[PDB]
């Protein structure tokens, strides 16, 4: 039991 | 690989210098502008020849 402001910038970038 | 990493640097930094004298430069333009027009108002329209030969008909 037990806001979408990034054209300029990735423009700069590349 | 640091050259990469210093001219990521350079670039990006003389960007910004380039874009320091370039919108220096846009409000040069502006503020030239600006003092064209006042200083013409004070001078340009009596920044002129007249009167050449109508002293002499």
């Amino acid at each position: 039991q037990n806001g979408k402001r990034q054209t300029e910038r990735e423009k700069k970038k590349k | 690989r640091q050259l990469h990493a210093r001219v990521d640097k350079v670039d990006e930094e003389r960007y910004d210098i380039e874009a320091k004298v370039t919108k220096n430069i846009t409000e040069i333009a502006d503020l030239t502008q600006k003092i064209f027009d006042l200083r013409g108002k004070f001078k340009r329209p009596t920044l002129r020849r007249v009167r050449i030969s109508a002293d002499a008909m």
